């Protein structure tokens, strides 16, 4: 039960999880 | 943030989901 995602994945995985953006 | 989180470390999805901005 777990994910773990570096680089673009990561940040592509925030895009499609994140309805209204992400921006550390 | 996301990345000690869910790249550093396994995250579940809803970890995930919490990082995003709302």
């Amino acid at each position: 039960n777990s994910l773990r995602a570096c680089g673009p994945a990561l940040m592509d995985m925030l895009r499609v999880a994140c309805p209204n953006g992400f921006n550390s | 943030g996301v990345v000690d989180s869910c790249c550093r470390n396994s995250c579940s999805f809803s970890t995930l989901r919490a990082y995003c901005d709302s």
